[PDB]
């Protein structure tokens, strides 16, 4: 009549209520991320928000890059995110030795969601309180967006959005989607690719960016990067001239 | 460093196992799927409920081959299914095919699958899966056949039912319907006219994962050499197979 | 029903871990630390209580070195803090082993990072009584952290922990508003004990002594040394000049 | 594994759980034994809530830990088991090393060590079992009874009884058994026996099991027969008077 | 740390008794009821499935009786997953007896064992008791035919008849009443059947509810033979006694 | 309030409080006193006995460590001699691997975070007494507090038990006047049996009762019992 | 192969008296044919009264010495100060000696 | 429920103060020490007359120079016994000597604190404290006649004179009074008995009650019950004078 | 090595075996009783290495009367057997295996019929009319072969013995020191005292 929701054990309606007050912490960092699949391409989007004069804005960051072509970002409190991150980039790298090639994106996906599914059945570990959202251009199934969270569960998406406003930008990307009638972003380069992702943001939040506001992770053949805040404004340019 | 090394699920003064009966609460919330045994194969069907209109529900999959002859399917908690079906196939080559070279029959891997349920059931700082699955398969000297296993780690065998959401409307629907008689083209299509009143939405190719356990497919072993070696039982239906049968329903 | 307080890793129903933040009002409770980083290293300082005349000076040194490049200063429970230094040395020993260079300051930090949060995953260990100020110089620059008992770091212009944080996070955002280009080490001594001067109002009832010890490239050669002698008494001498 | 702390001390200084472990002693079905002379007999009672059991391949009260040396027990029957295995593998374990069977002293001291080990290690709870441990030491033609506890501690006993009613019997055995002069004869020794259990069993031609050990490995069990001769004179001694 | 919430599977209660013991014995009384009726020339188990649909299969299924041995078989009562675990075990035990000595187990050998087992959760390791009670009927060339029964608590007995599971105070008045020891086995499987009518939860007693084992020697072979009832075998020997 | 907040070592309280921690420097406080000082040339320890009856010993308080190394008790003298027994057992690697005498500010932060793991993980409890550690290495005269907690801090003079702070507030006062007793021993000791009064209160210290010893640049840690001591009363 | 083993030569020497006991033993240290020191002092104070030499392999030697030495220092710590009378010293160095009956020490050593 | 090595608000161990608590439920327990040897006495406390007597040992040999008397769970003690044996024994081994009656205390209260449910330190398995008291009591070349009281928190007391058990607090009291530097064995022997025949609550006689005693010159004896009657019919003789 | 000599008859196991042990250049003893009794109808005698020999047989004797209290109840002589063999079979590949030859001479009481059987060190069970250990076989199994008859009265056993220990005392170079006989018959086993001179 009390601790079924200390641990993670069954409460009588089937519930498990230390794996749900997990997914609360994850938008603890009130921070909205969204990612869009192009041609031959992979785009992250993540809210940039540095309250602190006196923190080094170039360490403030919730994207990680996994290995050569995996990125991954992260919605939920840091000390998580970074345990979540060290974890991936260990098994990427094992992976590779073990299986002589680059783990592909989906993969790392599962093994990160069955890594969840254990402090869900396990008692002594607790579930980390993030969201991780996978991307990459992989060498089978093209451009790829994969999402795991503390439940343990995961899919792919043709896009995705995470944090506090997450339904508003989900079907607003639905909506982009329709009209369409195709489920990737339709151009060459990345740099458009980009500046859609932006521009779509905005447009489901209400709220200008600058070049500090904001945080952006590509994902290409054989490579991942993460844009400079020069490299932002240099997009941030090309949007605003185009309204 | 774990010191939970005592039972999570204990008996009650009543004699309740309390944590098996919340895992069946948790299966029977779960999406609504199925298992119907004709003459000449079985089918397993289950409705893919979409997450987001985003999402790739074909990345998902409801239905996963465990041996070549034999297929699973679940009701309840997806995340514990997975990882369940990685157990059960790795059960499958260690404790089977590594010995005796060959797959094991349909009743001792869902044994085996029991068995890992069972211990969550009792080995220390452990929750019971919150799932319940449906197993058929095919093996030489027993034919076609088809199990539900729970979370206690019991087994029955069944002709045909149904577990969560709305298994008892379906088993309903299932009695009227089925005979010892039934041919695999017809259990295929009483499945889909028991699974459209479980779905609300839309029902289609792509909203219905289903898979079958029948004739040997030799088109899919992948070589040619070996006589004695004729391809798997187990085949998934693709989303155009499936909506070429919903036209004549 | 609540009692989501009791336990270490435990979540409460607004998704935090309340042991944690209890960790932390044993930090707000200690004495203040603060860290400054310059154009070419990074200077740290920290009040020491005198209780009594019996206290020899100079000799109950709370400053620590990891490696011979790294400098930690940390507020709350003291001997958590060593425990989190002997920690830090093992990882950097082992790093300066594998790989022939010294550790790199992001790589140490990420170090201490995942060995803080791990104390927060489970119900056996506590977590820790300590915010670390800690930081150095690299094969690309300087760099300077604050870690929480949660995990969480972040890299810095400046940082500040204990009784006064408030003080010190103000005194130290008009340095970098004012010096946009760049505070020089030299400076960066007399400053950082300006600011334990003036961070001394919060607990203003009981006498102090100061320390400082810093890292810089070309006034150090990049290796973790104290100040001592001629320089210490000349940074008190500032702060005193500056307390009138 | 799992080692908490299940036997602990309680704030007037008990340990509760070798308390409850002597509460499952008082439920156990009631057990006996007095030594003459020459002889130790030992007494148990059966229960009869249902009957329809088959006694030859149902373990009886009395078990043999060696040829020489006897055990009864009053609590729980599983775990009585654990400690008649342990008994008789130490006892062979004595014969191999020091070259002669056990006496009675060490049997009993080592079963007493075992259960007192269980009411301090963590992980497990006391043994719900007393023992009446009998028999003879090796060449040595004077009897021996002994008792042990959840405890762990254990003592020798003129006469003694454990388990329901034994509140009664050992009334009735304070007044009778006299220490100047014991049951002289075999005979005699198993007739106090019988009248002792007759207090708290019932008119029974079950009911009553009797085994008799006398020295060099002598030891019998008695059969319906022979126990209902003793029931039929016993309840004959008070109609006269 | 975990202390809080520890069940303390293997403790007393202030009276004497074992809780999960008493509370695993509750939850085999709401479970299928099995008989074991010994014969002067046999042994006969018999089980009712309990709660069955229409659609369940029987041809497979032996779901309540299992095969030890060539000579022991037993009848189950409780959670079957739980009671295939303890069927393993002594399926193993039985064969190691044989690879030791080169002849085949005597029964009450094997049923101490697992009788050891099951008092093992009773007394240490955290566990929760095994939810099961079993029947055992065998032949061996010490005791002959005998029958034995074993609980949660590590307790086993030996039976001329027993019934275990629901209703067994009902059963096993009708039993004491029908039985005597010059019983022939096709008498013991008139008694099993009628037992089982009158101590259903069924509007019915049909065949494919039911399970059926003999154990009987050879009235012609001069050796020791078993029988499992396949769906038919039940459906015939129902309508001899009149049942249909 | 506390309770459910004394629980174990393991749990911090709203306030950030560790209350097992607490409750072991309680334990300390109900031990009887014992006082230390230094100048330069010597190092001093005074502990006052305590006894259960007439008819008992007056329990031992003070512990030899190395040659020039050794501390007294105040709280659980079990706990006293795990402790001691673990600085022993450093000294003694210093000595062997090393040919080094352990410094007395190094064996402070062994003990240090000797304790602070005892506070940190479930199932242990903090250690119940409170050290002063008495020594004279490569850079003098030295003294130090342990306390429980973890916390080690160097000092001149100090005092823990049982109404220690009489003894500390005399010491404070008297801080000038001791430090400079260099190369001398006995005018040592006899500013530690000045400080040991202002904590007695209760009865007259005796032959049989009191405990002294002594450490510094000639002086091997050497402590004196019996008719030894009947001088400094 | 590698061997574990050397000769470093010297020579030790005991005689008691009524009320007295020498060991002695020359300062010189060898290897092969080799001088490694003319002055290697060999024979050691252990304190308690007690004098004790290892010769033959120095190596195991002082070890042996560094040993003994290190145990009178425990048993007065773990005695109360009691003094090591010479005939459970030499007990004691038979225990340590023979602790590596399998892997022994290499000298023949007095006390 | 709650840690079992905590600390109460107070400053204690719990286990351990609840462990004093059962031994003064045991049966009363008196040593005294004198110039001519340690004397040590015990109540049998038999529960039934049926129980043959002698057969309560409370009184043990560790060797030939040192004894120990109980008090309290007896059967806890004899773990404790054993190791006290073996390290009297195994210093014999060692050392070619007698064990003093200082060091042989110290090694049995180092097992007192050997409980716990958790890793820091050095390994330590048990589950709860003992729930008994030993006196302790012999002879050494270095400190004479020695009585020492070992309790299950980890200290030892040495005593002239000590009680434990039940009427311990009254024995104490009578001990104080009566003890004197300069007593004789056979002084300290009437003592024993008459502090145990005041507390005890059966009349005191050669069967509910045992003694013993540690000579130099003898070793350690147990006195048999045709002698403790001799000393029992002094007593009662010496009560009937003054 | 020792002699260890065993013959099945009609209603009888006869083991006989060497009394004498030697270790170098000197005999030790010569009244060495090399058997073990493991239950009332089961004797078993062995021959080998020094050390092993005895501590095997005791291991043995001790695990039978064991299970003799265990179970209130005598083991067969071919359980036994199997018992003793898959013991040495379990050694054979351990660090340091048993190096004991033993002879198992039982009489089934269930059956009513005299068992021998030969184990070697290696775990080699067989059933056999007459056996026979090391070098003792090299002359007994022909002269065996010649005069056994599986119908003799345990007297006429006897006489078969002698005609073997004979042989061995005229063609064998080692001085063996007679021999030790005993019994295995429906009443248990007995020693036959005047073999010596008889």
């Amino acid at each position: 009549a009390g601790y079924d929701r200390h641990i993670t054990i069954f409460s009588p309606e089937g519930r498990l209520y230390q794996v749900e007050y997990a997914f609360k912490a994850t938008n603890q960092t009130n921070i909205n991320s969204l990612a869009v699949r192009g041609k031959d391409c992979t785009v992250v989007i993540s809210q940039k928000k540095v309250p602190d004069k006196l923190l080094d804005p170039t360490t403030v960051s919730y994207i990680f890059c996994i290995s050569r072509t995996i990125g991954m970002v992260v919605n939920g409190p840091i000390p998580d995110a970074r345990n979540a991150a060290l974890r991936a980039k260990a098994e990427a790298a094992e992976f590779r030795y073990k299986y002589g090639y680059d783990m592909p994106c989906d993969v790392l996906a599962k093994r990160m969601a069955n890594l969840s599914q254990i402090y869900t059945q396990r008692a002594y570990m607790r579930p980390l309180g993030v969201i991780l959202t996978f991307v990459s251009v992989d060498e089978e199934l093209g451009p790829s967006i994969y999402k795991t969270d503390p439940a343990g569960y995961y899919v792919g998406y043709k896009a995705t959005a995470t944090g506090p406003k997450q339904q508003e930008i989900t079907t607003n990307l639905e909506n982009h989607f329709k009209k369409s009638k195709i489920d990737h972003i339709n151009e060459e380069s990345w740099e458009k690719v980009v500046e859609f992702a932006i521009t779509h943001m905005i447009d489901a939040l209400g709220t200008e960016f600058s070049k500090n506001d904001l945080e952006v992770g590509v994902a290409t053949k054989d490579k991942f990067f993460t844009l400079s805040a020069e490299n932002i404004e240099e997009r941030l340019v090309a949007i605003a001239e185009q309204d | 460093t774990d010191r939970y090394s005592f039972s999570l699920t204990t008996f009650s003064p009543s004699g309740k196992l309390g944590q098996i009966d919340y895992a069946l609460t948790a299966v029977k919330q779960g999406v609504t799927s199925l298992g119907i045994k004709a003459t000449n194969g079985v089918v397993i069907a289950t409705e893919k409920k979409s997450s987001s209109p985003l999402a790739m529900s074909e990345t998902l999959s409801k239905v996963s081959l465990l041996t070549p002859d034999i297929g699973a399917v679940y009701s309840g908690m997806g995340p514990d299914y997975r990882v369940l079906v990685d157990k059960s196939r790795k059960v499958a080559h260690t404790s089977y095919k590594r010995i005796y070279g060959e797959y094991p029959p349909t009743k001792l891997l869902v044994s085996e699958v029991a068995k890992i349920m069972q211990e969550a059931t009792q080995s220390g700082g452990v929750r019971p899966f919150g799932v319940s699955l449906l197993i058929a398969g095919h093996d030489e000297f027993n034919g076609f056949s088809l199990y539900q296993v729970d979370p206690s780690g019991s087994y029955f065998p069944w002709k045909a039912t149904a577990i969560g959401k709305g298994s008892v409307a379906a088993k309903t629907f299932l009695e009227k319907r089925w005979n010892d008689e039934l041919e695999l083209e017809d259990a295929i299509h009483i499945a889909l006219l028991t699974l459209k009143e479980s779905v609300e939405g839309e029902f289609n190719g792509d909203t219905i994962e289903l898979a079958i356990i029948g004739d040997e497919n030799p088109d899919l072993l992948g070589y040619t050499g070996i006589p004695t070696d004729k391809g798997p039982r187990f085949r998934k239906l693709t989303s155009q197979e499936i909506n070429d049968r919903l036209e004549a329903l | 029903g609540t009692g989501y307080d009791l336990s270490n890793s435990v979540f409460s129903p607004d998704g935090r871990n309340f042991q944690v933040e209890y960790a932390v009002k044993a930090v707000e409770n200690g004495t203040t630390s603060i860290g400054i980083k310059c154009n070419d290293g990074v200077v740290f300082a920290v009040e020491k209580l005198i209780t009594s005349k019996l206290l020899v000076p100079q000799k109950n040194v709370k400053i620590q070195v990891v490696d011979r490049h790294i400098g930690c200063v940390y507020s709350g429970l003291i001997p958590d803090g060593r425990h989190l230094v002997n920690r830090g040395r093992e990882e950097a020993a082992s790093f300066k082993k594998l790989y022939k260079t010294p550790i790199p300051i992001p790589a140490f930090a990420d170090r201490l990072g995942q060995y803080v949060q791990a104390h927060t995953l489970y119900n056996s260990v506590r977590p820790f009584g300590v915010s670390t100020i800690f930081g150095g110089v690299d094969k690309n620059g300087a760099h300077l952290y604050m870690l929480e008992p949660s995990g969480s770091y972040w890299g810095y212009k400046g940082a500040a922990t204990g009784k006064g944080r408030q003080s010190a996070k103000a005194e130290l955002e008009k340095l970098v508003d004012h010096h946009p280009e760049g505070l020089s080490a030299r400076e960066a001594v007399k400053q950082a004990a300006k600011i334990i001067y003036l961070a001394h109002e919060d607990n203003k009832e009981k006498d102090f002594e100061l320390e400082i010890s810093w890292c810089s490239l070309s006034e150090t050669n990049g290796l973790h040394k104290f100040v001592k002698g001629d320089l210490l008494q000349e940074a008190i001498d500032f702060a005193q000049k500056e307390i009138n | 594994g799992y080692d908490r702390a299940l036997s602990i001390f309680s704030p007037d200084g008990h340990i509760f759980q070798v308390e409850y472990a002597l509460e499952a002693v008082k439920r156990g079905t009631c057990a006996v034994g007095v030594k003459g002379k020459n002889c130790v007999v030992l007494g148990c009672e059966r229960r009869s809530t249902l009957k329809l059991q088959d006694t030859r391949i149902t373990p009886s009260k009395v078990s043999k830990i060696d040829s020489h040396v006897v055990l009864s027990f009053s609590g729980l029957n599983a775990d009585s088991r654990i400690l008649i295995e342990k008994a008789r593998v130490e006892a062979q374990s004595h014969r191999l090393t020091l070259e002669d069977p056990v006496t009675v002293e060490y049997l009993t001291r080592y079963v007493a060590g075992v259960q007192q080990r269980y009411t301090q290690s963590g992980g497990v709870r006391p043994f719900g079992v007393s023992t009446l441990i009998a028999g003879f030491d090796p060449r040595d033609d004077e009897p021996k009874l002994y008792q042990t506890e959840p405890s762990g501690i254990y003592s020798s006993w003129s006469a003694q009884t454990i388990g329901r009613n034994s509140k009664t019997v050992r009334e009735f055995l304070e007044k009778n058994y006299d220490r100047k002069e014991p049951p002289a004869t075999v005979e005699e020794c198993v007739k106090l026996t019988v009248r002792s259990l007759l207090e708290v069993v019932q008119t029974g031609a079950k009911n009553i099991e009797i085994t008799v050990v006398k020295p060099d490995s002598d030891i019998v069990a008695l059969s319906s027969e022979e126990i209902n001769q003793y029931v039929t004179q016993i309840e004959q001694e008070k109609q006269e008077q | 740390g975990s202390r809080r919430y520890d069940s303390r599977t293997t403790i007393f209660s202030p009276e004497g008794r074992l809780y999960q013991v008493e509370y695993a014995l509750e939850s085999i009384s709401h479970a299928g009821t099995a008989i074991g009726i010994m014969a002067s020339d046999g042994i006969v188990l018999a089980a009712e499935r309990k709660v069955t649909s229409t659609l369940l299969e029987q041809d497979t299924s032996t779901e309540k009786l299992y095969k030890l041995n060539d000579k022991i078989a037993v009848a189950v009562a409780g959670l079957t997953a739980d009671a295939e675990i303890l069927i393993n075990t002594a399926r193993i035990h039985a064969q190691n007896y044989l690879k030791t000595y080169n002849e085949d187990i005597p029964v009450e050998i094997l049923v101490r064992r697992l009788s050891d087992i099951k008092q093992g959760y009773t007394q240490h390791g955290g566990l929760r008791p095994f939810g099961v009670s079993f029947i055992y009927a065998g032949y061996d060339d010490r005791y002959g035919y005998q029958l034995y029964t074993s609980n949660p608590s590590g307790n086993y007995t030996g039976w001329k008849a027993i019934s275990v599971g629901a209703n067994t105070s009902a059963a096993q008045t009708l039993l004491q009443m029908d039985y005597k020891d010059d019983m022939k086995v096709d008498d013991a499987i008139e008694l099993a059947l009628k037992t089982l009518s009158k101590t259903t939860d069924s509007s019915a007693l049909t065949y494919d509810r039911l399970e059926f084992a003999t154990i009987r020697k050879g009235a012609n072979d001069g050796e020791v033979y078993q029988k499992i009832f396949k769906p038919q075998e039940i459906k015939d020997i129902l309508v001899k006694t009149g049942i249909t | 309030f506390r309770n459910n907040y004394d629980g174990d070592t393991v749990t911090f309280s709203p306030t950030g409080r560790l209350f097992q921690v607490e409750y072991a420097l309680e334990a300390i406080k109900q031990g009887s006193v014992t006082v230390g000082l230094r100048s330069n040339t010597h190092a001093v320890l005074v502990a006052l006995k305590r006894n259960a009856d007439e008819l008992s010993s007056y329990q031992k308080k003070i512990i030899k460590c190395d040659e020039h190394m050794g501390l007294s008790l105040a709280g659980l003298a079990p706990d006293a001699r795990v402790l001691s027994n673990y600085l022993r057992q450093q000294c003694n690697y210093s000595s062997l691997v090393f040919n080094r005498k352990l410094a007395v500010e190094r064996a402070g932060h062994l003990l240090c975070d000797k304790a602070q793991k005892n506070t940190q993980s479930y199932g242990g409890r903090p250690y119940g007494v409170g050290l002063l550690i008495i020594g004279y290495d490569k850079s003098g005269a030295h003294l130090l507090e342990f306390q429980p907690s973890g916390n080690v801090t160097e000092l001149y003079g100090t005092a823990i038990g049982a109404r220690s702070q009489g003894a500390k507030t005399y010491l404070e006062r008297t801080l000038d006047t001791f430090i400079k007793i260099d190369g001398n021993p006995d005018e040592l000791i006899k500013a530690g049996v000045e400080a040991i009064s202002q904590s007695l209160r209760d009865e007259s210290l005796t032959v049989d009762n009191l405990s002294i010893a002594i450490v510094g640049k000639d002086t091997p840690f050497t402590i004196y019992d019996g008719e030894a001591v009947a001088k400094y009363i | 192969q590698f061997n574990p083993y050397g000769d470093n030569g010297g020579t030790i020497l005991g005689i008691a008296g009524e009320d007295f006991a020498v060991l002695a033993g020359d300062t010189r240290n060898i290897t092969d044919y080799s001088i490694n020191s003319r002055y290697e002092p060999k024979v050691f104070d252990c304190g308690d009264n007690i004098v004790m030499s290892a010769n033959g392999f120095a190596a195991d030697g002082d070890a042996l010495v560094k040993r003994f030495k290190n145990s009178v220092k425990w048993y007065h710590f773990d005695h109360n100060d009691k003094k090591l009378s010479i005939n459970s010293a030499a007990r004691n160095i038979q225990h340590l000696l023979y602790g590596k009956r399998f892997f022994p020490y290499y000298v023949h050593t007095i006390i | 429920d709650r840690g079992v090595s905590t600390f109460s608000p107070e400053g204690r161990l719990f286990q351990v103060e609840y462990s004093l608590e059962a031994i003064k439920l045991g049966s009363t327990a008196i040593g005294i020490a004198t110039k001519e040897g340690v004397v040590l006495g015990v109540e049998k406390r038999a529960t039934s007359p049926l129980l043959e007597s002698d057969s309560i040992e409370k009184i043990v040999e560790i060797d030939r120079h040192i004894g120990c008397a109980m008090s309290g769970l007896t059967a806890d003690a004899r773990s404790m016994i054993e190791h006290a044996r073996t390290a009297a024994v195994t210093h014999n081994l060692y050392y070619d000597e007698d064990i003093n009656v200082e060091s042989l205390t110290q090694s049995v209260c180092d097992l007192a604190l050997r409980f716990g449910e958790g890793a820091s330190g050095e390994e330590r398995l048990m589950s709860r404290p003992f729930g008994v008291a030993l006196l302790i009591a012999g002879h050494d070349a270095d400190d004479g006649y020695q009585l020492f009281h070992a309790e299950p928190s980890g200290t030892f007391y040495r005593y002239n004179a000590k009680a434990i058990g039940s009427g311990s607090e009254g024995a104490q009291a009578e001990l104080l009074n009566e003890w004197h530097s300069s007593l004789t064995l056979k002084e300290a022997e009437l003592l024993v008995l008459k502090i145990l025949k005041q507390v005890m609550e059966e009349k005191l006689d050669e069967n509910n009650a045992q003694l013993s005693c540690i000579t130099k010159q003898d070793g350690f004896k147990i006195y048999d019950n045709e002698k403790t009657a001799e000393l029992i019919k002094e007593l009662k003789e010496k009560e009937a004078a003054e | 090595m020792d002699i260890i000599l065993g013959i099945r008859v009609q209603d009888s196991v006869i083991l006989a075996s060497s009394k004498a042990v030697t270790r170098g250049i000197s005999v030790l003893k010569d009244s060495d009783d090399k058997t073990r009794q493991l239950s009332p109808h089961t004797l078993m005698s062995f021959a080998g290495e020094a050390g092993d020999t005895v501590q095997f047989a005791e291991y043995i004797q001790a695990n039978i009367q064991l299970y003799s209290i265990r179970e209130d109840y005598e083991l067969s002589p071919q359980a036994v057997s199997s018992f003793v063999r898959q013991e040495l079979a379990k050694s054979i590949r351990s660090r340091r295996p048993y190096q004991v030859n033993v002879l198992i001479g039982g009489y089934d009481k269930k059956k009513n019929k005299p068992e021998l059987y030969q184990i070697d060190y290696l775990g080699t069970k067989v059933e056999l009319p007459y056996g026979a250990h090391g070098y003792s076989g090299f002359y007994t199994f022909s002269l065996l072969d010649h005069h056994y008859r599986p119908d003799m009265t345990t007297e006429e056993g006897l006489d078969l013995l002698k005609l073997c220990v004979q042989e061995l005392e005229k063609r064998m170079p080692m001085d063996f020191k007679g021999v030790i006989v005993k019994i295995v018959d429906k009443d248990g086993i007995r020693q036959v005292d005047d073999f010596q001179a008889q």
